[PDB]
């Protein structure tokens, strides 16, 4: 009945740097006769469950290392990590539990920073097998490139093509974060007989000019 | 009852226009009455202790 | 501190009946109020009801109020959560929590099961050809590409596990017809191309259907 | 056939808990639907609930639905009747019947134990004189008159059950302040008048008064 | 949801006289599959459990003498007694057993009758100790009368009474169907400080002159 809010949503800050996330309240959440924040804040890793990691918005559970604080008062509450790790990047939850039922926060994803890459590009054409069944899809690899802001641009005969195209990210490379996009289009045996140069064009804050990769039809 | 007061009196109850004073009559009770208790009964009445601790917490901890 | 054991994993077909089971080991358990919460895939959490074993007080949430039934058992200290007629719309990893109190924050969480609803399909996998004009000082990629398989999840393994570095996979995507696609491709440098074998070998199992492809570079 | 034993008469303030119980005793009692009737004082039955030993389904009437609980304990034969706050009003005598189907008559049926809610107020025993002047050949009246008495009833009997003939007991009519009155009136010939001695022997009970009235001819 | 309906209320027959009752249902409530009546009859003596009489409205209970009968179909349903005895005198009752919930009937009393009879009267006056409590009480007392048509008025200086009297009668005697009348007036004090003379008139059917019994206050 008392909704929770987050921010930032995604924050992205290097090794060693302070993190300060923010939760807000509809309503006060304090117990009169004990005079204590009643709100928690939750850790979860990816495939595992959920970690508490500070209760009365105040006091820190056994074995929870120094580094992570929490602070504040009426409504507004903010958990601040003094100096981020390589073991912190997770997801981070503001729980209020004063009248049943317990709402949730939204949660927020930590994760590291890193300088500026540049995308090795890749194309693949469809096997013999794909044109068989009906259905032909091309596929162009974006590699290694840090950051996300970014995008891909099919060519077809100097004709833009839309509404036909998926995109999957993978999560960032543990070792060094690094991305890698793939952008795939699917058309039928009809819009392959289309024409005769397929590219894939790609656009990346870090890379200076566009690049381009096109195979022809033979 | 307001929270946490004992209220320890034996009056007699007028639930009707009638003042009898004291004479537990038609339409004046006892408030107080006992508590069946027998060994060979349901568990729903049966004798159950209660004990409830109350923390607080103000100065001088 | 007492664990919570969750009982397994169950995939079922629409309009059946689930039962699922959180079991409650350790000292102390006199006064733990069972939670249950539900996780959808990749999204937050989202509290659904909690039960105190023995007395039995239930309280809901207003989404959920009716939909299931929570109950407990005292005697084993088990906590039971109930579907009458699962939908298609249930599939997800669901955690059994125990806190010490009414307004209490939850510490100690079961591992947690899965749910999973629908009609198996199976992979119909397809392997690219590297391009042939390539950096021959550099690397080209390669891979096999997984298709109309349905539902999650696929397994694609290089070279029966030999083979891991630089082979990216990549989450399924849904597209119109519901069966996921996705595809893992490996970055190889043009020298040993000539020499080394590629073989994607897929696996689901809720269609029982394990496949070694080899991948082959092609020329005119 | 196997017969219904009732639990027995309890008198209650307002403001408590009451459990009734039936009683099953007997071969073949594998199907017998129990069904609770409750009687006003004079006035025609009410069927009240239907429950199956067992299985526990339980059909009420609309007007009594959720007012009391009907429920049954297998292992003994025996169906509850609980009252969770009775009021003033529930003075009445309940039965209980046992068919041997739905849509079934009821046959089988139990003593039936009554119920009284209220306050105990005794009562004030004054005697009528006979009037002097009557038929000296005849007949005259005497009896004594029971008055503010609650609840009924109250029990008058004759020179310690001596004298049985021509004893008129009238029920007793509830005037404006409640508590109803009664006059008992023997008709005796004008011989016996000066011989033969009347004593009225009013029983309370609830209020545990037992007054012995003599009845006087008053004269000049 | 299916409300009956009885007739006659009281019905008055002498000794073995045939008896009709009368039930009405307001649907009919015949089994389609094996064409029976659903309905029963019930016979209550006073003072004990009602038993049954009639099921499936045609058929006896084992036990049952042959007196009685029953007959109807439709909604209209009755209930015959060829003659009558001196045990029927009781109330009857009408239920179906169609559908859930059971309704029953009102309920019919079936006693006997006499020849028409005289009541001989009675009057007492309070005594002593009604007087000192506050609230005199006067009372007249017709006896071995039948039948109840009848009404007793008070008389006070040749003025009416109304709405200060009780009337008690009593149920029929067994061994002689003879009834017996209490009317009782309370007046307070200052009601009996009122006047001279206080008397009991009686009109009965029978009686073919109204009958007076006067006492003097004195």
């Amino acid at each position: 009945d008392i909704q929770l809010t987050q921010s930032p949503d995604s924050l992205a800050v290097s090794l060693g740097e302070r993190a300060t996330i923010n939760c807000k309240s509809s309503q006060s959440v304090l117990y009169s006769s004990i005079n204590k924040n009643y709100l928690a804040w939750y850790q979860q890793k990816p495939g595992q469950p959920p970690k508490l990691l500070i209760y009365w918005a105040s006091t820190r559970e056994s074995g929870v290392p120094d580094r992570f604080s929490g602070s504040g008062s009426g409504t507004d509450f903010t958990l601040t990590i003094s100096s981020l790790q390589a073991e912190d990047v997770a997801v981070y939850y503001c729980q209020q539990y004063y009248s049943t039922p317990y709402t949730f926060g939204q949660g927020t994803k930590v994760e590291i920073k890193r300088t500026v890459a540049a995308p090795s590009v890749f194309i693949f054409p469809p096997s013999d097998e794909q044109l068989k069944s009906g259905t032909a899809s091309v596929v162009c690899l974006l590699n290694n490139f840090y950051p996300r802001e970014a995008k891909v641009q099919w060519k077809v005969d100097n004709a833009l093509q839309s509404g036909n195209s998926q995109e999957s990210v993978t999560e960032q490379d543990s070792k060094d974060s690094t991305y890698s996009l793939s952008s795939t289009l699917t058309l039928s045996k009809a819009d392959y007989e289309k024409h005769k140069v397929y590219a894939c064009e790609v656009t990346h804050q870090g890379l200076s000019s566009p690049v381009t990769k096109s195979f022809n039809r033979g | 009852l307001k929270p946490f007061e004992r209220d320890i009196s034996t009056e007699i109850y007028q639930a009707g226009s009638t003042p009898c004073n004291g004479v537990e009559g038609f339409n004046c009770y006892f408030p107080l009455q006992s508590y069946g208790f027998q060994p060979t009964n349901g568990v729903g009445y049966q004798p159950y202790r209660v004990v409830v601790l109350s923390f607080e917490l103000l100065h001088a901890p | 501190q007492m664990q919570l054991v969750q009982s397994g994993t169950e995939v079922k077909k629409p309009g059946e009946s689930l039962k699922i089971s959180c079991k409650g080991s350790g000292y102390g358990f006199i006064t733990y109020w069972i939670g249950w919460v539900r996780q959808m895939p990749g999204k937050g959490l989202e509290w659904m009801g909690i039960i105190y074993p023995g007395d039995s007080e239930t309280r809901y949430s207003p989404s959920f109020q009716g939909q299931v039934t929570i109950s407990a058992d005292k005697s084993i200290n088990t906590a039971y959560l109930q579907w009458s007629s699962l939908k298609a719309s249930d599939t997800a990893i669901y955690y059994c929590a125990g806190g010490s109190g009414i307004s209490t924050p939850m510490d100690v969480w079961g591992q947690g099961t899965t749910v999973t609803v629908a009609s198996t399909k199976g992979p119909s996998v397809f392997p690219l050809a590297p391009s042939s004009k390539s950096t021959s000082g550099g690397t080209a990629a390669l891979g096999c590409l997984v298709k109309d398989y349905f539902p999650e999840p696929v397994t694609v393994s290089w070279n029966s596990g030999a083979l891991t570095s630089g082979v990216h996979t990549f989450p399924a995507v849904l597209q119109s017809s519901g069966l996921y696609s996705l595809s893992s491709v490996v970055t190889v440098p043009s020298s040993s191309l000539g020499t080394q074998t590629y073989i994607c070998n897929v696996n689901h199992k809720p269609s029982n259907t394990k496949v070694d492809k080899k991948v082959e570079p092609k020329s005119c």
